[PDB]
RNA sequence: UACCCAUGUCCAGGAUGAAGGUAAGGUAAUACUUACUGGAGGUCCGAACCCACGCACGUUGAAAAGUGCGGGGAUGAGGUGU
RNA sequence: GUAUGAGUAGCGAAAGAAGGGUGAGAAUCCCUUCCACCGAAUAUCUAAGGUUUCCUGAGGAAGGCUCGUCCGCUCAGGGUUAGUCGGGACCUAAGCCGAGGCCGAUAGGCGUAGGCGAUGGACAACAGGUAGAGAUUCCUGUACCAGUGCUAAUUGUUUAACCGAUGGGGUGACACAGAAGGAUAGGGAAUCGCACGAAUGGAAAUGUGCGUCCAAGCAGUGAGUGUGAGAAGUAGGCAAAUCCGCUUCUUGCGAAGCAUGAGCUGUGAUGGGGAAGCGGAAGUUCCUGAUUUCACGCUGUCAAGAAAAGCCUCUAGGAAGAGUAGUACUGCCCGUACCGCAAACCGACACAGGUAGAUGAGGAGAGAAUCCUAAGGUGAGCGAGAGAACUCUCGUUAAGGAACUCGGCAAAAUGACCCCGUAACUUCGGGAGAAGGGGUGCUCUAUUAGGGUGCAAGCCCGAGAGAGCCGCAGUGAAUAGGCCCAGGCGACUGUUUAGCAAAAACACAGGUCUCUGCAAAACCGUAAGGUGACGUAUAGGGGCUGACGCCUGCCCGGU
């Protein structure tokens, strides 16, 4: 039937997005040991 | 910017030089340039009067070279015609 | 009067309904709109937090004037109307100034009468008065509790309350449960009981008539898993295997008193229900 | 996916004929009867749409739950987008 | 890393054939003809999503379930043009953030002013052309919206032209169902124009094929739909108001006037498009007719059906400049390529699955059903040849007709329209399409009896009867209820174990017990803050029973 990705562009940015990080303090503990780990790409 | 710095190059290609008779030149302005700042750049370096001015917006396309991905730079591309009492841009 | 419907179809054969003889007007006054949007019981946090509602036809406010205080101007009724947000229905008044205002309708009130509030009001069906100046032994509605807070203790359709006696700062009341309360003299109250005394008789009929209202289903508590409800579990239908039936939460249902035992407004009721 | 909130949108055709209204009759006046009108309903038959009752086949599948022939609802306690 | 199974299973729904061409090499690439499939889609647009998959020139290592000279693959160059389209510089809903503020071991939670936030509201452009790739964007023609400067006249200067709120008021502003109309799109016949005029018995015309037009804007008109007018006075609209609201008098009515209003006519048109043989003739009359529009307009019902901006108006205030006409100039940012029921999106795949919306023709037909076709699109990325067992999907069966089997499981049978006729029981509505029967084709009466349309010409709709004619068979194909008797359970419609159970289970309208006097009880949270409820005992929470009919007995020692 159907499944359980529906991809949205908006949807996207507003759960997973930078300034949706920025704006918690368990969110911005993910950045920054993303960070430490040197990743290529911070958030969606 | 300045006049020599919001316009970087002509584009010399089959469709830009198919419309040189059109009194229609085709440039690469910078990305962060508007469409009436152009309008004012073309006045100060070659002294044509300006009619219109039609912009648009290129991406980067995916390019590779062995194992190695990457993209090209993005442009932004203006169509510049001028009045017909007006001189001429020598493409040459 | 109560309209009856024939046995057409099934789900119409017990349906009984009001047949709004009583409404003047079918279009309320615009300026005294205001939006509603359902909570469907949602908490503050978004919780679920009262079960059973939610999902029904959307419905505007209507804003009523429940202190009544412009004494003095007369004001005639203008219109009789429907309200989606309370079983009684309202009545329009133009005031002598121009100016438009909402109260509830009591019973035997129509169009083109005038009513009245402040000292000099006599004692007739739509007026408002303090408790101080009402004779004893009238039936009085829209009752309130602090002076200048607005008509709270009798305001659902057909109810009516009594006043008993004084008792100098205060006066005695009985109210529509049957209990004799005492309530500050300088309150006010309205002349009369609320006019939409059949609203009792109305019979839904359908399990989908309720939905219209914003009803969702309740489940008993029997038929749910241990870890549920206190009545849940067992093989095939099961008694109520507890001392007491109990609610969802645990403190029994049945004949547990729940009012708070050192309150303070306990001094002012005079005899319970 | 479960429930809810705000704002949009979808449901080919056909059938039946509730309340009410009008005219003739009928009465002291009403009940009531007959015709025409009217268009109600978690009404009926049935496509799109939603669902999943039977069987067969697949079962190192076309598919980590499907297909084929029949089947239920189809103006509502409806389906569905953001 | 490499074997065995083994050159074994598979190669993913489907119709192809031949003749030319290219090439080292062709079932598979290109062209031509014939044939076949979809056609309320397998056709045309457009959101989301994907990001160059789009175009041209080269290529055949790998990918393509075979082949390949080919490709959505590789390499190199290109391609997306907006004052008017969608979004921002305009507005707000749910929701989210939130100066001060209230709570709280820390961290933080909540929340006022304020602000973000479309899936909605407001808002000025249409018709053609474009041979590699873009088109309300480029080009041609004709427009509109806002603003600016300049020329010529007008007017006014503080008893004050004119402007006018970030404030008041009106509008914006709204549900569902039903029916009857006006118009138009679409469809179909004659007329007219062009071409052919014929292969095999016949036809030079009651012959055949194709076509039988056109915007936005501007001026006029217009089916209709709403439709009380004036005067006087102001305990109200945070101040004021000549505006709104309220009161009192004169005057009354399918008659006008005011708002809207689909459409029609002239211009736009000396323009554009148009079948044939690069230029281009004709474009009339009638019938039918919407699921579109007038328009939530009208009627009815109860479950009683967003906000703000925008627009108009009123003053508060600002005021020496202001309108008018003509001309010329000015108008930013983001998207625009391509796929988009799909080989480019979600499913690991070039996957028999899923994917919102607009349009969606003809014959027969009530119909978007069914069969065959139009415009348009396709022949499905392994083949040919033999016609064994066995498996799957179909078609017929002599005599019998459930004897099969756990069980008539599966299959077979009924099926459309018109007419006759129809039981027990009943909550009087039903049961009921009960059951059981009869008639359907073609020709002549006959451009019917009669209707719709029109001034007439004419054009559509078509029941009864008679006479006949032909088959085994006349809704001659596809599509379209099998029925009856009796009992258990559940009153009914509805819901349920995504992926073993659809039910007698849950729900339901109704009944009863019990708590709750409002800072209500109950519930979430440490609290603040909330739901209950912008409710008030005819209201709200909890336990049990489950339409309706007749009823619901005894025990208070134990808990
Ligand atoms: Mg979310
Ligand atoms: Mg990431
Ligand atoms: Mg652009
Ligand atoms: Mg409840
Ligand atoms: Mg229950
Ligand atoms: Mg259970
Ligand atoms: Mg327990
Ligand atoms: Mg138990
Ligand atoms: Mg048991
Ligand atoms: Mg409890
Ligand atoms: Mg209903
Ligand atoms: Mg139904
Ligand atoms: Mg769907
Ligand atoms: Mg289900
Ligand atoms: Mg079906
Ligand atoms: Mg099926
Ligand atoms: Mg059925
Ligand atoms: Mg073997
Ligand atoms: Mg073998
Ligand atoms: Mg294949
Ligand atoms: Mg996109
Ligand atoms: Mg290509
Ligand atoms: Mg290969
Ligand atoms: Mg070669
Ligand atoms: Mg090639
Ligand atoms: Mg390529
Ligand atoms: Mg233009
Ligand atoms: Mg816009
Ligand atoms: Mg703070
Ligand atoms: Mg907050
Ligand atoms: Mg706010
Ligand atoms: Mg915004
Ligand atoms: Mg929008
Ligand atoms: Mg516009
Ligand atoms: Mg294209
Ligand atoms: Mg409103
Ligand atoms: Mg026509
Ligand atoms: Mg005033
Ligand atoms: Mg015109
Ligand atoms: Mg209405
Ligand atoms: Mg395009
Ligand atoms: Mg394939
Ligand atoms: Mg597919
Ligand atoms: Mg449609
Ligand atoms: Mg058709
Ligand atoms: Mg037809
Ligand atoms: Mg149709
Ligand atoms: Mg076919
Ligand atoms: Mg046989
Ligand atoms: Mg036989
Ligand atoms: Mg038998
Ligand atoms: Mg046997
Ligand atoms: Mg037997
Ligand atoms: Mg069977
Ligand atoms: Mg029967
Ligand atoms: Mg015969
Ligand atoms: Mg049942
Ligand atoms: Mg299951
Ligand atoms: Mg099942
Ligand atoms: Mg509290
Ligand atoms: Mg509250
Ligand atoms: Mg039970
Ligand atoms: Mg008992
Ligand atoms: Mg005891
Ligand atoms: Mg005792």
């Amino acid at each position: 039937m159907k499944r359980t990705y529906q991809p949205s562009k908006r949807k996207r940015k507003k759960v997973h997005g930078f300034r949706t990080r920025m704006s918690t303090k368990n969110g911005r503990r993910v950045l920054a040991s993303r960070r430490r780990k040197g990743r290529k790409v911070l958030s969606a | 910017m300045d006049a020599r710095d919001i316009i970087k190059r002509p584009v010399v290609t089959e469709e830009s030089t198919s419309i040189l008779d059109d009194k229609k030149y085709t440039f690469e302005v910078d990305t962060r340039a508007t469409k009436t700042q152009v309008k004012y750049a073309i006045e100060e370096i070659f002294d044509v009067k300006v009619a219109k001015v039609n912009v648009m917006n290129y991406k980067g396309k995916l390019k590779r070279m062995g194992r190695y991905a990457g993209y090209t730079n993005k442009r932004r591309k203006a169509i510049v015609t001028v009045t017909a009492d007006s001189k001429e841009i020598q493409f040459f | 009067a109560i309209k009856k419907y024939k046995p057409t179809t099934n789900g119409r054969r017990h349906m009984t309904s009001s047949d709004f003889a009583e409404i003047t007007t079918s279009t309320p006054e615009k300026s005294l709109l205001r939006p509603l949007k359902k909570k469907a019981g949602r908490n503050n946090q978004g919780k679920l937090t009262v079960r059973h509602h939610g999902g029904g036809h959307k419905r505007q406010y209507r804003v009523i004037d429940f202190k009544r205080n412009k004494d003095g101007i007369p004001g005639r009724v203008a219109t009789i109307e429907y309200d989606p947000n309370r079983s009684a229905n309202i009545a329009l008044i133009n005031y002598a100034d121009g100016e438009k205002r909402y109260i509830i309708a009591a019973k035997g009130l129509e169009v083109g009468q005038t009513i009245y509030s402040g000292a000099e009001a006599d004692i007739k069906v739509g007026n408002a008065l303090e408790l101080k100046d009402i004779p004893v032994g009238t039936v009085i509605h829209n009752i309130e509790m602090k002076p200048g807070k607005g008509g709270q203790l009798v305001r659902s359709a057909g109810t009516s309350a009594q006043v008993l006696g004084k008792e100098g700062k205060y006066v005695l009341i009985r109210l529509n449960s049957g209990e004799v309360r005492m309530i500050l003299a300088t309150c006010r109250a309205t002349i009369g009981q609320v006019g939409n005394e059949q609203h009792e008789l109305i019979n839904i009929g359908k399990a989908g008539r309720s939905r219209w209202m914003g009803k969702r289903p309740t489940v008993r508590g029997s038929v749910m898993n241990p870890n549920d409800h206190p009545h849940g579990g067992g093989e095939g239908k099961a008694p109520i295997g507890r001392k007491s039936p109990m609610s969802p939460w645990g403190k029994p249902t049945l004949g547990y008193k729940t009012r708070k035992k050192n309150n303070n407004s306990d001094k002012f009721i005079v005899r319970r229900r």
